[PDB]
């Protein structure tokens, strides 16, 4: 006699088998997979039933979202094959295609937990300071990628609920304007503020804030994705082929 | 190259926040402090932490049975404390040697592990009270816990649930760096080499799995922090191009994408089933299977391969051969 | 900490498997160096004449041997055991015939012994066979011997450090460990596995599923039978300079067949043929050996692996000195 | 056919080599010139693995193994059934690696994100490498690299562990098990505080970013950060292999013992001794 045997040739450990697998797919295919699909469908050129989120700070969202209006794309589609590739029909990184895209996220200011602008410059957020050591950059020149000073660090940006610096605001040399560039686009030097993304004269279209102490979720949205667009859109170069 | 992915050029300092929960915030202790050189890989402040009775009881069962383990092994070189610190790898608390059953075996052959375990079963059951009860107190869901729920279910599987099916504590895994590895291969030849248990081939690839989710989203999130895509609770409630571009990097690699909502429950779900598979691997074990190997060629699974040096019979079956 | 490159690799299963030995050259010249002072044979003597059975007095084992013949054996045992002492090792100087010494009638034992390991155990020794230099080396006190005790150093010439000596209670786990190829296996392979035939080696089951009533409680052997089968593994493989695949396919340990090689199934007859060295020759002789040569609970000096192989798959890297000297064996 | 969001996104540019040669889309996926030469590899691949089952003896999936040359080879030319098939599917199976991770700089560069996914994949295709090349190489044979199947390759794993006694003794693999482990726990640490802010329960708000932190201040005294534990994730998983190659490619070529008698230069050292 055998501890597991049941009938035919026929034991317990292989019955758990099959249930391990069907447990297995079950949670993948019809749970994670759905899960999956609550950004971005229905496809457009097997989705759950809604989602619905209560806000921290007063309302709520359904995702994925419906807009209440669209933009228009300056897009050329470069042949009629169903997956070719579009081309830009103006300025790209104004025109805000490819990487230079951004999303419509909500023209809402993202808040602290207690309800404050979460990202804000030092001179609101007169509480915060940079720490012992590191380069203070106020004061500093901005270097673009063609080499010519661009303009000066006139603040940093802070993000009051998770203390992490995210942006620096700039004087736009010869622009009579302030522009913010996110820290990751900086290579923050003792003497020098070094800019690969985009060159010295792409720095006067960066989008323009509608506050100047604040900003809001699409608006930084708008920010970083002028930058990103400058790593293949700064030059003609770029978008051609490394070798 | 964004180089906020390697370090924190520029860190910020700021009045530290302190977010109330529905209780305990007076039992948080300590004067915050800032390591610089933390502060540029991570978050610079070091504390305060929370006490709460069953963060108390966790050190103090703990404490228990690390004390009750450390004694023992004191002992196995007769309190010399060269030896001690030179043999410590290989000193160990070790379950019953000789066949009692489920009898509570002898202090000197297996009375001390198991009420090292039992103080170490309690302190394991205290701590993940504190898990717990800090997410019900922060208004958080309990997905921490149920996680970490599943890692001492698999501790009580090879700690006493498996020795109590089969009927004997000398089943057990000893306390020790060394002893509870050798633990590993016993464990292993006894039951006809784990290999060949599916549950085990499971809990392996949930085991890898993890590390190729955990490479590929922390990179991608890595890269697209130029968009703070590390911002994840907003950028679930409001999809920025951060996880646009991240949905569509993979989309456009391996034909489908998740969400950054959804990749988390992929996380959570890999995690997890590294501990449910080794559960009702180890449940199994002996109860319902003596020999995986055998086992799998029961079922005809197992790989044969052509002799090369030639086959050996067994001489215990030889006429003649001694007992 | 580590050892330069090329290794020696050789394969003993299927392509694939990974199966074979992974040797260091330095480790088998040092061995093959110190196994070569094997004595060459003795020069070929006069094959007649009368029997010492008749010539001498107290003739019991070799009686058969003419006394040219028998004069050689004995100066190859000189040889093999007390080349220092010479013949009064053994013999009082003004009567060969006396035994008055206690090496005398322990070297008698061990002319029954050494005939016995070339007649009865052929599955093992083959026709290499043993004589009294396998293990002796050249010294009365053979360097690799157990006790019913763990013992360091392995080899007995080597001076002991303090906490290496079996009276430091502290150094025990040391002595356990370097017996088992520095493992921190808990038992003794030597006293549970080869000093007699009590216990049963074999530990996996031959079943797909738990066979009902032996599977459950005390029905039960006790899972730490596993450990020190692992235990006597891991020594055997230290006194062989091997590893498992040497033997077995690791998919499989229980199982013979193409999953096993010639050499485990050798080891099997190893086994059999230490256990009655220990138990019938090797044991009994604390009654003839002096105090000074027993263990701390009586015991005489008893073998192993290690005391043939030290440190070799084959003792001597197989040297044979069989067809040299008929009078060891076999035994007709 | 595109997600919702996608159309502004499928632009030219951020090619290595080809220009908008293969600079399109077939589906959902992205081409390039190292989608095609990934499909090249693919193809001849699996057909070679598809060829050589068919001259074996079976076709269950378990059962199957594609297996090195014996090690009498060396590192030569070894004869298609006896190990030549291994050679051509090892070649295979790396230019389809490297080929993946090359089509992944494309796409990440047209994205206009960093790379550090292709990079981080280039840690497995390293210790890939390590198990089928640099080793064998060390050894002198690539018959000690391990079978091609699903069930077979376990058994390369058993003996090659055993071959060295007890190989949970390997002080690389010690570092390799260890962030493993911790690896898989911070996966589910993180997963599911990200998952407990999102969906509080019941009908209450979703919390914040300060929550996050608070939590494991709460529990163990710190919180790393939300950007910071994706890079800690990242060097964690990345180091299961790169510290596990030392213990591998150390096996033999610099250690021919069983691995719990390399712990002798502390156990061994006279003063305590
Ligand atoms: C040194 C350590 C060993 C090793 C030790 C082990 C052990 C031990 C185990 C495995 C297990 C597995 N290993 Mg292995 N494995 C190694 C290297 C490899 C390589 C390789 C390119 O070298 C591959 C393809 C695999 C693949 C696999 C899977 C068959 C399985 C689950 C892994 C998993 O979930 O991963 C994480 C990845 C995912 C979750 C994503 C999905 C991946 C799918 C499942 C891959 C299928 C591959 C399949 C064989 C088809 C190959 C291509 C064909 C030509 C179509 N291993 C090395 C050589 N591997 C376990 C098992 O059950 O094996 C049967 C197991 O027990
Ligand atoms: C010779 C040795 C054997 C072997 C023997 C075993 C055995 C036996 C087991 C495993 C198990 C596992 N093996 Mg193994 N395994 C081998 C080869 C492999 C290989 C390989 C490539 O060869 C791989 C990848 C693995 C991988 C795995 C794991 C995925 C799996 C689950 C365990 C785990 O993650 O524990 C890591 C996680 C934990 C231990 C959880 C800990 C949680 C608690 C809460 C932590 C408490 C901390 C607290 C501070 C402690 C305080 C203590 C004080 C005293 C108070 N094994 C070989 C074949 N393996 C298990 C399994 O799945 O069996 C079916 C198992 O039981
Ligand atoms: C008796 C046997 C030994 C043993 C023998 C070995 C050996 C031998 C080795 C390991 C190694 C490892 N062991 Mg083990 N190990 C044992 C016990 C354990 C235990 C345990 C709890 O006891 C654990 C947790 C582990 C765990 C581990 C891993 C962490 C480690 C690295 C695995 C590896 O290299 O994968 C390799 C995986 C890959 C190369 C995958 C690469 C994937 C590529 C890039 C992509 C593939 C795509 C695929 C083909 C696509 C198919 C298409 C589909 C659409 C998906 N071992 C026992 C004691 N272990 C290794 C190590 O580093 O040791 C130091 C090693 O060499
Ligand atoms: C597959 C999923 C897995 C997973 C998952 C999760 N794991 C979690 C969580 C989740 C989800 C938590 O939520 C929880 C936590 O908080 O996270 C921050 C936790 C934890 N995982 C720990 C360790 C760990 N997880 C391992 C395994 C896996 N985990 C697997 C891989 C391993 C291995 C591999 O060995 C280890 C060592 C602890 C740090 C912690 C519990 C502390 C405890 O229970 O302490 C109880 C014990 C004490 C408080 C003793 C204190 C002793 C002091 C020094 C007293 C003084 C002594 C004196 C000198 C004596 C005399
Ligand atoms: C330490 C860091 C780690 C990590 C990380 C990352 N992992 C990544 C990425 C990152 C970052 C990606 O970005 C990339 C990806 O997009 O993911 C979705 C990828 C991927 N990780 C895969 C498998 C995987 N990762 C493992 C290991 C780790 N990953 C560890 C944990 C293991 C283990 C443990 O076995 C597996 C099985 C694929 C799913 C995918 C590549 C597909 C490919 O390259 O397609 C191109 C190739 C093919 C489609 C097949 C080619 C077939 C050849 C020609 C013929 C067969 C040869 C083969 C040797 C036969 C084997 C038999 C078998 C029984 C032995
Ligand atoms: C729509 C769409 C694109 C979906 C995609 C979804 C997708 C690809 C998801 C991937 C994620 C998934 C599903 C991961 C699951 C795979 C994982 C984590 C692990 C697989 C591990 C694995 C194969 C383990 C096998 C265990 C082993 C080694 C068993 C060996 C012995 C054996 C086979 C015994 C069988 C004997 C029995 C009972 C019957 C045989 O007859
Ligand atoms: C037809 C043809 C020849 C076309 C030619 C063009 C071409 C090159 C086609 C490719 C064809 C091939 C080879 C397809 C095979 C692709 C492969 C390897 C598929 C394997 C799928 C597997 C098993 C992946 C394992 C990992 C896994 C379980 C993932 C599930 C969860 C997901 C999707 C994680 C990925 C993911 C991560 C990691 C995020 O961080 C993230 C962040 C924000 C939003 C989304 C995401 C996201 O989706
Ligand atoms: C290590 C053991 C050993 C050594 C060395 C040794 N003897 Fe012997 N000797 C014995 C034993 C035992 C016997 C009895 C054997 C027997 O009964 O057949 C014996 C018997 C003899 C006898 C028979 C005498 C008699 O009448 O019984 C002679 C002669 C002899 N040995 C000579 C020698 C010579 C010559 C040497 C060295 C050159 C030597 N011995 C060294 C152990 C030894
Ligand atoms: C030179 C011979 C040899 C070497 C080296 C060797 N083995 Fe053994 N092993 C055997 C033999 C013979 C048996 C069978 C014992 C018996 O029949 O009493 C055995 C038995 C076993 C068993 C138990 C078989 C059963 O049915 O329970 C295991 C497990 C095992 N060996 C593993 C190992 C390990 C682990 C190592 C090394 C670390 C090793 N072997 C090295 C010869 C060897
Ligand atoms: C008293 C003598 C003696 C002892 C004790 C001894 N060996 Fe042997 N062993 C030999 C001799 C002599 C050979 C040479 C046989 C040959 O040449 O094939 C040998 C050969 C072997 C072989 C075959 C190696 C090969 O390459 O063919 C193995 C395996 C082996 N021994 C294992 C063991 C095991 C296992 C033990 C104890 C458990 C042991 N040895 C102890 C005398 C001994
Ligand atoms: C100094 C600091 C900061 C920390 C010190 C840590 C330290 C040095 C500890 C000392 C030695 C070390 C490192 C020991 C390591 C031990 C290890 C790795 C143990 C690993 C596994 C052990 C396990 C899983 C034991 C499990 C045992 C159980 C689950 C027992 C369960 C018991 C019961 C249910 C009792 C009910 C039965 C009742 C009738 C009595
Ligand atoms: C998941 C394991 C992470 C381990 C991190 C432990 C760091 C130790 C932190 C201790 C904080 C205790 C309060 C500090 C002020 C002392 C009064
Ligand atoms: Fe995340």
């Amino acid at each position: 006699m055998y501890h597991g045997a049941l009938a035919q040739h026929l034991d317990i450990a292989q019955l758990v088998w099959y249930a391990q697998w069907l447990v297995i797919w079950t949670v993948v295919l019809l749970y994670l997979r759905r899960e999956d699909r609550r950004e971005g469908y229905p496809l457009v050129e097997e989705l759950p039933y809604p989602k619905t989120f209560v806000l921290p700070h007063g309302g709520t969202v359904t995702v994925p979202r419906r807009r209440p209006e669209t933009r228009e794309l300056k897009l050329a589609q470069t042949d009629g094959f169903e997956g070719a590739p579009l081309q830009p029909t103006g300025n790209p990184l104004v025109d805000a295609v490819g990487p230079a895209s951004y999303a419509e996220r909500a023209e809402v200011v993202d808040a602290t937990v207690d309800g404050k602008a979460k990202i804000v410059p030092l001179r609101v957020a007169t509480d915060f300071s940079i720490a012992e050591g590191d380069v203070d950059p106020r004061g500093l020149p901005v270097v673009a990628a063609d080499g010519v000073e661009a303009g000066t660090v006139t603040d940093l940006w802070v993000d009051r609920s998770e203390h992490y610096f995210r942006y620096l605001e700039l004087s736009v040399a010869g622009s009579a304007r302030t522009a913010l560039i996110p820290l990751g686009f900086c290579d923050v030097k003792k003497d020098k503020i070094v800019v690969t993304s985009i060159l010295s004269e792409q720095f006067a279209n960066v989008p323009r804030l509608q506050s100047r102490d604040q900003i809001t979720l699409r608006e930084e949205d708008k920010v970083s994705a002028y930058y990103a667009g400058g790593l293949l859109y700064a030059t003609p170069e770029r978008a051609e082929s490394l070798l | 190259a964004d180089y906020q992915t390697i370090y924190t050029q520029i860190q910020a300092r700021g009045p530290h926040i302190t977010v109330s929960g529905e209780w305990g915030d007076n039992d948080r202790v300590g004067k915050p402090f800032y390591s610089y050189w933390l502060g540029k890989i991570g978050d610079a402040q070091i504390g305060p932490i929370y006490l709460g009775a069953s963060g108390i009881a966790a050190f103090a069962f703990g404490s228990t049975a690390i004390l009750i383990i450390l004694f023992n092994m004191a002992a196995e070189v007769h309190f010399d404390p060269l030896q001690f610190f030179r043999q410590f790898f290989w000193l160990g608390l070790y379950p019953p040697k000789a066949q009692y059953g489920m009898g509570i075996p002898p202090l000197h052959d297996g009375g001390w592990w198991l009420m090292a375990g039992l103080f170490m079963t309690l302190s394991l059951g205290s701590w993940w009270i504190r898990v717990y009860s800090r997410a019900r107190a922060l208004g958080l869901g309990t997905h921490i816990a149920w996680n970490f729920a599943a890692a001492i279910f698999f501790v009580l599987c090879i700690g006493c649930i498996h020795p109590t099916l089969v009927g004997s504590w000398s089943e057990g895994v000893p306390f020790g760096i060394w002893p509870h590895i050798d633990w590993l291969t016993a464990f292993s030849i006894r039951y006809g080499n784990f290999y060949y248990c599916p549950w085990h081939g499971f809990s392996i690839g949930f085991a890898y799995g993890c590390g190729l989710l955990f490479a590929a989203h922390g990179a991608t999130i890595l890269a697209v922090a130029r968009f703070g895509g590390d911002r994840e609770i907003e950028q679930i409630t409001d999809r920025g191009t951060a996880v646009e571009r991240a949905a569509l990097f993979w989309r456009w690699t391996i034909g489908f994408n998740a969400t950054i909502e959804s990749v988390h429950r992929w996380g959570w779900f890999f995690s997890l089933m590294v501990m449910v598979s080794a559960s009702v691997g180890i449940l199994l074990t002996g109860t319902f299977v003596d020999n995986w190997y055998l086992w799998c060629v029961k079922h005809g699974a197992a790989p044969d391969y052509p002799a090369y040096l030639p086959a050996t019979p067994d001489p215990a079956s030889l006429p003649g051969a001694p007992k | 900490c580590f050892e330069p490159p090329p290794a020696t690799t050789t394969q003993t299963g299927f392509r694939g498997l990974s199966m074979g030995e992974v040797l260091h050259p330095a480790t088998v010249k040092a061995k093959k160096e110190r196994d070569a002072q094997y004595p060459p044979a003795l020069a070929a003597v006069k094959a007649e004449g009368p029997p010492v059975s008749q010539v001498y007095k107290n003739v019991k084992v070799l009686g058969n041997l003419t006394e040219a013949e028998f004069l050689r054996t004995m100066t190859a045992i000189t040889e093999w055991v007390s080349p220092q002492e010479g013949c009064t090792y053994c013999h009082d100087e003004n009567n060969l015939a006396s035994e008055a010494k206690y090496p005398y009638v322990v070297a008698r034992r061990m002319l029954e012994m050494t005939r016995a390991i070339n007649t009865n155990w052929t599955q093992h020794v083959a026709q290499t066979g043993v004589t009294c230099y396998t293990c002796h080396r050249g010294t009365p006190l053979p360097p690799y011997v157990r006790y019913l005790e763990p013992t360091l150093p392995l080899n007995n010439r080597e001076t002991p450090t303090h906490v290496e000596r079996v009276e430091t209670r502290s150094g025990y786990v040391v002595r356990l460990a370097k017996y088992t190829a520095y493992s921190a296996l808990n038992y003794d392979p030597f006293t549970m596995f080869l000093a007699n035939d009590k216990r049963q080696v074999r530990v996996v089951p031959q079943t797909a599923l738990p066979l009902v009533g032996v599977s459950r409680g005390k029905e039960r052997r006790p899972l730490s039978d596993a450990y020190a089968t692992f235990a006597l593994m891991m020594s055997i493989s230290d006194s062989l300079g091997t590893n498992c695949t040497f033997c077995h396919n690791a998919q499989t340990f229980e199982s013979w067949g193409k999953k096993s090689t010639p050499q485990r199934a050798i080891a099997w007859w190893g086994i059999r043929m230490v256990r009655d060295l220990n138990m019938n020759y090797l044991a009994p002789l604390n009654a003839s050996l002096p105090a000074s040569r027993l263990g701390r609970q009586g015991e005489a000096p008893q073998a192993d692996c290690r005391t043939c192989h030290q440190g070799v798959t084959k003792p001597l890297f197989g040297a044979s000195r069989l067809k040299d000297y008929p009078e060891l064996g076999p035994i007709k | 056919a595109l997600l919702s969001f996608e159309r502004k996104y499928r632009v030219r540019g951020g090619t290595l080599i080809g220009g908008d040669l293969f600079d399109f889309w077939v589906g959902p996926y992205f081409v390039g010139f190292f989608g095609v030469s990934a499909i090249f590899f693919i193809f001849l691949g699996v057909s070679l693995i598809g060829y050589a089952a068919s001259q074996g003896p079976t076709w269950d999936p378990f059962a199957i193994s594609i297996n090195p040359p014996d090690l009498k080879y060396g590192l030569g030319a070894a004869p298609l059934l006896e190990g030549g098939f291994w050679q051509a599917i090892t070649v295979c199976a790396l230019g389809a690696f490297i080929s993946w991770m090359l089509r992944e700089v494309e796409i990440s560069r047209k994205l206009g994100i960093g790379w550090h996914v292709p990079l981080a994949f280039c840690v497995p295709i390293f210790m890939f490498c390590v198990l089928q090349v640099f080793r064998p190489l060390l050894l002198g044979s690539w018959g000690h690299a391990f079978p091609y199947g699903i069930l077979s390759h376990l058994d390369w794993v058993n003996n090659f562990g055993y071959q060295y006694l007890n190989w949970h003794y390997n002080p690389g693999h010690m570092s390799s098990v260890s962030f493993l482990f911790v690896n898989a726990m911070a996966l589910g640490l993180h997963g599911g505080l990200i998952l407990s802010v999102a969906n509080p329960g019941d009908g209450d708000k979703v919390k914040t970013a300060e929550h996050e932190n608070q939590y494991f201040r709460d529990v163990v005294g710190y919180s790393i950060g939300a950007l910071s534990i994706h890079r800690l994730g990242l060097f964690l998983a990345s180091n299961i292999f790169l510290t596990g190659a030392f213990g591998t490619i150390a096996s033999g070529p610099f250690w021919t013992r069983g691995w719990p008698e390399w712990w002798g230069w502390w156990l061994d050292i006279p003063f305590w001794s």
